[PDB]
RNA sequence: GGACCUGGCGGUGCUUCAUAUCCCUCUAGAGGAGCCUGUUCUGUAAUCGAUAAACCCCGAUCAACCUCACCACCUCUUGCUCAGCCUAUAUACCGCCAUCUUCAGCAAACCCUGAUGAAGGCUACAAAGUAAGCGCAAGUACCCACGUAAAGACGUUAGGUCAAGGUGUAGCCCAUGAGGUGGCAAGAAAUGGGCUACAUUUUCUACCCCAGAAACGAUAGCCCUUAUGAAAUAAGGGUCGAAGGUGGAUUUAG
């Protein structure tokens, strides 16, 4: 009965059952086609009725528009893969949201690194799902920073994470804007990261997270082996600790009072002065400590002498 | 309660309302007095003990019946005491007392107990322990004992004024089942003397 | 819990008006009645067909003014003047509004056999009393 | 704000229209007349007086929007800006300074009222510390600026006087003096008339008290005021009563005699008799049965 | 496996309370008898749903037919309907509610702490918290500011109803749909809740509380009459003169 009919909001609420589609209609269309002057056609003042061929053509046009609307529901959207499909580690969120103090972050790229579904226990509800995300934001000029965003919604966690990262940025010194100054050995809690400066064209032979972070920073030619616990949140933090605690050539020259020179095998015996002291020059030479007391790494010595027999080390991979 | 807490009690005493407590009088004339109940009256024929005893004899809100029963009751008490006076001799007339209010009061004061028995659970078995009773509790106990003995159902066709008059005269002369049960309470306290250390208050 | 006419709080983004914001216990403490007919007053006989005509008119108006009535209607009934007061939005074309006004006018006139008056009020957007 | 300015302009033009609307083309249309006029124009019928229609000026309609605390250079105006509670902390500073210079020389506001005066949210303990500071200033012997400071922080008391309202003695009928009083208790209404002299004569509903009240409790209830005031066989009461039962009628009648003998007794004795509790209506009335219960407060069986 | 975080538990400690809820206490009842009415079980060819607190005079502010969806028998095919179905799924739902709640918490958006883990954020003589919004509160109704109502968020129990209606999924259309007539609601028994009693403060009569007289108890069974109805359940009168002697453990309410 017309009286026991009920609204579509209630009907779709009951049908979808999400709590535990009439836009393709003009105002005067019916199947009999008694088209009026006030509706459908505008206001000659003549009442009329269309023919059967016009009615069937109009309803065929309406139906084919309906299957067109169904197709424009079911296209396929292209999501760029991050480290794998159905993952989040290389997914590019957009530029960071513009700050309320007239601030724009347009050269800054944000990359997710880790999305975890994290539960806690509450007295009434039970298990309470909270998404914790970790993102890194950087522009390819040295400034980068990571942050954690925790929420009940993934989008809210993303937004919180990227805004807190642009408020917590670092700066990374680079040798010739392609690599680090030296080799950095750093243990952060239980994550040992061993990184080496590499010459141009070496590429980013690093852990996939390190590749994303160093693409956000601007570094291009580094080796990086991580060991111990490969925890994502400790990996990023230890990497940023080391990259912010680099010692540059100018600081080395000022500290030692000596010239800093480079000898490349590509050029030859030509000495290239890279960093000179900005003050006085120290005149007694550097003490040549014969048989120096340094702490070597057995993996490095194994690789140098060639007993590192592995079927995984120098494998042919894709670009960076 | 339909009274706000600022409403206080009304007090009715002519010796107080005829004349330290001067600031008490001032605060009382500045504070709110609630209305007087129906049972209390400014009269001085009345007894608060008698009124409470009527209110305890009341069943179902029949104050007219409770009053009528006490009417007939100490009416009969006065009648029988006058019979004793008329049938007595000189010194017996000198020693007999026929004021039913005084007989009622003295019967209740003879009927009231001085110690009580409270159950206390030490371990897993209940122990009846002696206890000091408050004055309100012992007066209520005496009056309830008299009423229960009147309604013991062993009286058959006897009427309530006759029952209460007979038990009242026995209680005044220090006999009867109410004095017997007070003595039995003291007997059972004597039985369990040494359990009195179980009290913590 | 009472779920009679109380819209629940989602998280803070739900536009809602005075009517369906207020709960049925404020029915004339704060809200008032949407339909004024004297049928439900103590001496009267015809209140049942008054009510079935009320629900008929409300569903008829919701169905023949499609997607333009902002919130619910004001159905007044004085003498034999039935008055339908509407709060309709400003999104269609005014010739269409006048067309449906006359249409509803004389349809309800010949259905309820009384002078029926459509009194319209146009609003730009759905009014928001609070956000729930 | 421009919102406030054009709202004030709209209110002025609207109240001008509204006075012209009703009857009042003269310029002086006061607020109570505005309320009466809008009450007639839109008959409210809503139980909430804030849900009733209103015509006030936008100062009272709109809340107090606090002004901008800094200009177009930063540089906030008050020196105590970065506390975030500039008015409260400036007040604390001023009272403390007034205590300091006073020492070197030698009812209360509520938290909501102080919040209104400061236009700042306040804590209970902050308000308590302010009150203790002002109490210290009052206990210290202070000068007139201090006194007017305490008095602009202090408000009125609105004390009530509680002498029983003495009904007038109307000298009427033939030559006799009387008072006509009323009483109500438990759905029973009793209006009584006491003449000063007559040695004690009661006329409940045209008959005597031993006929309308066969119960000695009811007769005692009638006796009660005369026996309290020691004027037993001196007056006469003719009373008519509607509704109730025997004790409700007796109590209502008693309240009527008490509230007329108040007129026929001295003021000290009527204060004494009010203290005795005869001039106050007993508000104890029958309660309501509830759905799902078996009486007013009595419930059904097993629930635990 | 080691160490934690949060929550729940503890026949877990200290301290402070509850007051008709915790005990001692106060009053009146249940559980013992009869009757009424639900439920279990048995029975019938004979609906369904509720079923610790939060079922058990519950859907029903109510079944002789009707209601009715049950059964028996006999009939209807574009069937009141551009059919319908009281077919299953309350673990798809909306709808309207119970319970904690005789609570005060829930919290968008931020910020900080924890080497940037799960998480956490307390000291007014103040050590990192700020808060829109919901709720309590406040404001309303009744006779007051008191009291009683109403109100009580997020969530808990996949808590109750696809049978109030709507409805997604699966099914039927010779059927599981539609109509007509007639029956279904009986106790070897048990149990929940009410009503009346077992009398003397009682019973009958007048009075509606100053008398007279006794010295008990079915609203059950049977008969007659009446009300309504097509067709008796209810009412009155007659008849009869049950069991019953104030009810253990336990328990309800104020
Ligand atoms: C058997 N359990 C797993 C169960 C299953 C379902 N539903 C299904 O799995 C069926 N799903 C299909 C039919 C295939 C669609 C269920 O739907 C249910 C339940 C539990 C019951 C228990 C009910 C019970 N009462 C009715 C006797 C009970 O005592 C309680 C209780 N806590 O008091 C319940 O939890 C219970 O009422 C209930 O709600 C159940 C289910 O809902
Ligand atoms: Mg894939
Ligand atoms: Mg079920
Ligand atoms: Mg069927
Ligand atoms: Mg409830
Ligand atoms: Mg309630
Ligand atoms: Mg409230
Ligand atoms: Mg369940």
């Amino acid at each position: 009965s017309f009286f026991t009919k009920l609204t579509a909001d209630e009907l779709w609420k009951g049908a979808l059952a999400e709590t535990g589609l009439n836009r393709g209609q003009i105002i005067g269309e019916g199947r009999y086609g008694f088209l009026w002057p006030g509706l459908n056609v505008p206001l000659v003042q003549t009442i009329a009725q269309r023919s059967k061929e016009e009615q069937e053509k109009v309803e065929a046009d309406m139906i084919q528009q309906r299957e067109e609307w169904d197709r424009k529901k079911k296209m396929k959207v292209k999501r760029e893969r991050g480290w794998s499909g159905n993952s989040w580690g290389g997914i590019s969120l957009g530029p960071p949201d513009p700050g309320p103090c007239g601030e724009t972050y347009e050269d800054f790229d944000t990359r997710i690194l880790e999305v975890r579904n994290v539960f806690t226990m509450t007295a009434k509800e039970g298990r309470k799902k909270s998404i914790r995300v970790l993102v890194a934001v950087g522009n390819g000029k040295g400034a980068a920073g990571f942050s954690i965003g925790k929420a009940t919604d993934r989008m809210d966690a993303f937004r919180k994470a990227k805004n807190r990262a642009v408020h917590h940025l670092h700066y990374i010194e680079r040798y010739e804007d392609h690599t680090i100054f030296h080799d950095i050995s750093l243990r952060f809690k239980r994550t040992h990261i061993k990184m080496k400066k590499q010459p141009k064209g070496y590429g980013l032979r690093c852990h996939r997270a390190i590749i994303t972070i160093c693409r956000l920073i601007g570094i291009k030619d580094m080796y990086a082996k991580v060991s111990g616990s490969i925890n994502m949140l400790s990996l990023t933090q230890g990497l940023f600790r080391g990259l912010s605690r680099q010692e540059t050539h100018q600081q080395l020259a000022d500290k030692k009072g000596l010239h800093v020179v480079e000898i490349r095998e590509e050029c030859g015996p030509l000495p290239i002065v890279v960093a000179s002291p900005r003050g006085p020059l120290r005149k007694d030479p550097e003490p040549e400590d014969e048989v120096p007391d340094v702490k070597l790494d057995w993996e490095d010595v194994k690789t140098a002498q060639g007993m590192k027999r592995s079927v995984w080390s120098n494998l042919k991979r894709a670009a960076t | 309660s339909r009274y706000s807490p600022e409403f206080k009690d009304p007090l009715i005493d002519k010796e107080y309302y005829r004349k330290e407590e001067k600031y008490v009088r001032e605060l009382k004339k500045t504070q709110l007095i609630k209305a007087a109940p129906a049972g209390k009256t400014s009269s001085v024929f009345e007894d608060p003990v008698i009124s409470k005893f009527t209110n305890m004899m009341m069943i179902g809100g029949n104050k007219v019946l409770a009053r009528s029963l006490m009417i007939q009751t100490l009416e009969a008490v006065k009648r029988k005491q006058f019979e004793k006076y008329h049938a007595a001799s000189a010194e017996e007339q000198a020693t007999i007392e026929r004021n039913p209010y005084t007989i009622f009061h003295q019967a209740l004061k003879n009927c009231e107990p001085m110690i009580g028995l409270v159950p206390i659970l030490k371990g897993g078995r209940f122990y009846q322990v002696p206890v000091p009773l408050p004055d309100r509790r012992r007066r209520f106990l005496a009056m309830k004992w008299m009423i229960t003995e009147c309604r013991d159902k062993k009286h058959q066709r006897t009427l309530m004024p006759e029952k209460l008059s007979h038990k009242l005269l026995e209680a005044f002369h220090n006999q009867g089942p109410v004095i017997k049960r007070k003595h039995d309470l003291h007997k059972m306290a004597e039985a369990n003397r040494a359990l009195a250390h179980y009290r913590w208050w | 819990k009472n779920r009679a006419a109380r819209v629940r709080v989602s998280k803070g983004d739900k536009p809602v008006t005075y009517e369906e914001a207020h709960a049925p216990h404020y029915i004339a403490h704060r809200k008032g009645w949407l339909s004024l007919h004297t049928g439900n007053l103590d001496g009267e006989d015809h209140a049942a067909e008054r009510t079935v005509e009320d629900v008929f008119l409300r569903k008829f108006m919701w169905g023949t003014f499609p997607g333009c009535l902002a919130d619910q209607l004001v159905l007044k009934r004085r003498g034999n003047q039935l008055e339908i007061c509407a709060v309709v939005l400003r999104q269609l074309s005014p010739h269409k509004y006048y067309f449906l006004v006359g249409y509803s006018e004389t349809l309800l006139s010949y259905f309820y056999k009384c002078p029926v008056r459509l009194h319209l009020q146009t609003v730009p957007s759905k009014v928001v009393y609070k956000y729930l | 704000e421009d919102f406030i300015k054009k709202q004030i302009e709209e209110f002025n033009i609207g109240k001008r229209h509204l006075a012209n609307m009703m009857g009042e083309d003269p310029e002086t249309f006061t607020q109570e007349d505005i309320d009466r006029a809008i009450a007639y124009l839109f008959p409210s019928g809503l139980f909430e007086k804030r849900a009733r229609p209103v015509m006030k000026h936008p100062e009272q309609i709109f809340p107090r929007q606090r002004a901008i605390q800094w200009g177009e250079d930063g540089r906030p105006f008050h020196y105590l800006f970065y506390t975030g509670k500039q008015s409260y902390y400036s007040l604390m500073h001023d009272v403390y300074g007034m205590l300091l210079n006073l020492e070197k020389h030698q009812r209360w506001l509520i938290k909501e009222e102080l919040e209104e005066m400061l236009v700042e949210k306040l804590s209970d303990l902050d308000y308590m510390q302010f009150i203790r500071l002002l109490e210290k200033l009052l206990t210290s012997q202070c000068g007139a600026a201090e006194e007017e400071f305490v008095q602009r922080f202090r408000r009125s008391v609105t004390l009530e006087s509680k002498k029983q309202l003495i009904e007038p003695v109307q000298y009427d009928e033939q030559g006799m003096a009387f008072s006509k009083s009323e009483g109500k208790r438990k759905t029973a209404k009793a209006e009584a008339i006491v003449y000063k002299h007559g040695s004690g004569r009661i006329k409940v509903n045209g008959i005597d008290y031993q006929l309308y009240f066969p119960i000695t409790q009811d007769r005692e209830q009638l006796m009660f005021p005369f026996h309290f005031v020691d004027r037993l066989g001196k007056h006469d009461v003719t009373c008519t009563v509607s509704g109730g039962g025997r004790s409700a009628q007796a109590g209502a009648i008693r309240l009527a005699m008490a509230k007329a003998l108040c007129s026929f007794v001295t003021e000290d004795e009527v204060e004494w008799m009010r203290q005795a509790g005869l001039l106050t209506t007993d508000p104890r009335v029958r309660e309501r049965k509830k759905p799902g219960q078996e009486g007013a407060r009595r419930k059904f069986t097993w629930k635990k």
